RNA sequence: GUGAAAUGCGCAGAUACCGGGAGGAACGCCGAUGGCGAAGGCAGCCACCUGGUCCACCCGUGACGCUGAGGCGCGAAAGCGUGGGGAGCAAACCGGAUUAGAUACCCGGGUAGUCCACGCCCUAAACGAUGCGCGCUAGGUCUCUGGGUCUCCUGGGGGCCGAAGCU
């Protein structure tokens, strides 16, 4: 049905899995992938490899509905972070730029326990 | 404050009584308004339909004013704060330029000698009231109508007050007392500030005596009659109900809701 | 690289509304910069810092500004 | 605060000889001023318990003084703390 | 009395009438609370670092002025009541600190 | 989510993205081997009230000093009382893991509490494990803060290396 060529593509990439969404200029996503849409589930979630994997299966998804250019815009660390930019250039889709956006608070609510190793 | 006694009898000890800085140098009420003999009467046509009604301090109405809109522009000074036997807020007399004089239900902050008016125009400070549109979101205030031209009928408990929370058309968002979420029709006024007298929360009764000077009659248990008399009634020595709990009429009392479902009200209500 | 007290002239550390004059202490990540770079002195560092914060509060100078091209 | 004036009227208003900054009997009146503004002060900020530290240290300064005053002279004794309203 | 400088950002959007009738406003409050008003500087409309209030613009008036220390806190809530003035920012005087100096 | 898992959430439409709103806590960068405070301790911005401290000018008082049994005040966190608040985190508590066992360590939840006010409580690796005041006895090095007819000289404070001496 609905086709746009210029949209714009989130990375949430976690120290345990990444996964990506494709949305339009303003933010509404139009599909999506992760370390779990590919056979792998778990901890090799986490991995580049799968990183990969999903922004491959993810941009195709979109070509399909029009895709060609997309800005792109990650948001947190984790090993298959990197791998997922990489793979977005040569694909198919014309990086139009990137942004990092990784949140974070300005000394905001106390995190968990984990987290809070540091003093 | 609250007023701690020495206990110089038990049951003193316990019994705590107002301040009345509150409302000082005004006690004989108003002769001319404020009076009406209020109907003790705790039934209808013969029966009684509140149990444990009767009894406590012989009583006079003070006849308050809670639709302000009548006085549009006119400022009053307050001329007193005195006392109201008839509910837990306090009043204050404000004697209108006008002339004619009535009773607020007095909200927190007031004093003596202050001017206070109400009005689309009104200054946004305290006692003044407006129109729930012409008021900034985010400020509190009580003796709220609910619709138009119908008269104050929230926050008006000693110590409570509504918040403004948005707007929306006509309507605009309020926090309650409660807790409930409620849209409030534009036109319907409400009185900046809460209500005062905060403390009252914090009377201990003292004794049983005094709960039967407020006209409140001792409360006989369910489990306590014998069945005929009510359905945890019963039992041979002393007992554990036997499912669940419920009133003398019978229905279920352990979180039962009772509010009509279909009722018009909702889509207004958010919590 | 640059010095950036050096690249200006005669400038009021004071005035919280010299946005083209503080906007240049401002990485394009809109942190304060340290004196690794700004190379005030102790004493100017805070005073600048100080009026940095209540201009980003008169909505002047952001708070912070995500990071173009990485 | 207290200013330049309030503070000098009372300097010009306890001096032995005019142009006497210091001495026992202006010393004081000095810091029976800061202390009532002060007194005054924690009687609102009552959680205020630094700023009562040096209320503290005052308090003993001007006894340290009187008793100096006192010892030296009875006489220009009374007149100050009558002049001037302490002993509780 | 002190010196201040008074900062005050009001909506953008405003037909200049509107914008009078909140500005005039603004010298009632100043006048009432015992300020004298010594310079004034009207910078007007500007682009904004972050959206306040939707609006990517913001028209602002910086204020010298000379009143007591008392009543400004005051001054401050009366300036802010307003719907329109979104920002208000007292600030004690002190005159220009310079580097390169 | 982990070590890998599982509990758990999700087609009743979650995670990921966008817009609009609510609420509470803590203030990134600046920020440091930095500063202030008698100590505990004190960190977004603004205004008001208020304590201690430092430099310079050699003007005033004229030994008015030091210490301090007892008294009096302050005293982190936890905890207590009354009432408000409660987003995040989290003793107890429950689930999943691991293990011989696991009343733990790791994971999913979670109640007090954490926050506000007011009043109690009075402890601590409350540590520099070094009571207060004064005088005297090489310097080197970097740093914060003041004063100078400002390659430097002088005063106050914070670290490092070390004469004599002490151990």
């Amino acid at each position: 049905k609905r086709q746009v060529a210029s949209g714009r593509a989130y990375i949430h990439a976690s120290y345990n899995n990444t996964i990506v969404t494709i949305t339009d200029p303003d933010g509404n996503p139009i599909t999506w992938s992760s370390g779990g849409v590919i056979g792998y589930k778990g901890s090799r979630k986490g991995t580049p490899y799968a990183a990969q994997l999903a922004a491959l299966d993810a941009a195709k998804k979109a070509m399909a509905y029009g895709m060609q250019s997309v800005d792109v815009i990650v948001r947190g660390t984790g090993a298959g972070r990197e791998q997922a930019i990489r793979a977005l250039q040569a694909s198919g889709l014309q990086v139009k730029s990137i942004v990092d956006d990784t949140p974070v608070p300005h000394n905001g609510c106390r995190p968990k326990k984990k987290f809070r190793k540091a003093s | 404050a609250v007023k701690k006694f020495k206990p110089y009898t038990p049951s003193r000890r316990f019994m705590t009584v107002a301040d009345f800085s509150e409302i000082t140098k005004t006690e004989p009420e108003k002769s001319l308004v404020k009076p009406l003999k209020k109907t003790g009467g705790r039934n209808n046509q013969g029966r009684i339909t509140v149990r444990f009604r009767g009894g406590g301090h012989k009583r006079l109405y003070r006849i308050i004013d809670f639709k302000r809109w009548d006085k549009v522009g006119i400022p009053a000074k307050v001329a007193a704060i005195e006392y109201d036997p008839n509910r837990s807020a306090r009043i204050a007399l404000l004697h209108y330029v006008d002339g004619e004089k009535r009773y607020i239900i007095a909200p927190d902050g007031l004093q003596v000698g202050q001017q206070v008016v109400a009005g689309p125009d009104a200054p946004i400070q305290v006692g003044n009231a407006l129109p729930l549109r012409f008021i900034p979101v985010g400020t509190v205030v009580h003796a709220v109508e609910l619709e138009p031209k119908k008269g104050a009928k929230l926050a008006r408990a000693a110590g409570t007050s509504a918040q403004i929370q948005g707007r929306e058309g006509d309507y605009v968002i309020l926090r309650l007392p409660s807790g409930e979420l409620r849209k409030v029709h534009g036109e319907c006024y409400a009185t900046v500030g809460a209500v005062g007298n905060a403390d009252h929360k914090n009377i201990v009764l003292g004794k049983a005596g005094r709960s039967r000077w407020l006209g409140r009659r001792p409360h006989v248990r369910g489990a306590a009659m014998n069945p005929v008399d009510h359905p945890h009634g019963g039992g041979e020595g002393r007992a554990p109900r036997g499912r669940p709990p419920a009133s003398p009429w019978g229905w279920q009392t352990k979180g039962l809701k009772t509010r009509k479902r279909r009722k018009p009200s909702s889509r207004f209500i958010i919590a | 690289k640059a010095k950036v007290k050096a690249t200006l002239g005669e400038f009021d550390l004071r005035d919280y509304r010299n946005v083209e004059v503080l906007k240049r202490f401002l990485s394009e990540t809109g942190k304060i910069l340290p004196r690794r770079r700004t190379g005030l002195s102790a004493k100017e560092q805070r005073i600048l810092a100080k009026t940095i914060k209540r201009a980003r509060i008169l909505g002047l100078l952001p708070f912070t500004e995500k990071l173009v091209r990485k | 605060p207290i200013t330049k004036e309030e503070k000098q009227k009372v300097i010009q208003e306890f001096a032995r000889f005019p142009g006497d900054t210091g001495s026992t009997e202006v010393q004081v009146a000095l810091l029976t001023l800061r202390i009532n503004r002060l007194s005054e002060h924690l009687k609102v900020h009552k959680k205020d318990h630094h700023s009562h530290r040096g209320l503290l240290m005052m308090v003993g300064q001007r006894r340290r003084l009187l008793r100096y005053l006192q010892r030296e002279d009875p006489e220009r004794y009374r007149a100050l703390i009558e002049k001037l309203g302490i002993r509780g | 009395m002190r010196r201040y400088e008074v900062n005050i950002v009001l909506n953008p959007n405003l037909d200049q009438s509107q914008l009078a009738l909140e500005k005039e406003i603004i010298q009632r409050a100043l006048e009432n609370y015992g300020a004298r008003v010594e310079k004034v500087e009207e910078l007007g409309l500007r682009r904004l670092a972050y959206p306040i209030a939707k609006d990517p613009q913001g028209y602002f008036l910086w204020y010298q002025v000379e009143m007591p220390e008392d009543r400004v806190n005051d001054l401050a809530r009366e300036l802010r009541i307003r719907d329109n003035v979104r920002r208000v920012m007292v600030v004690k005087s002190q005159e220009p600190f310079l580097a390169n100096a």
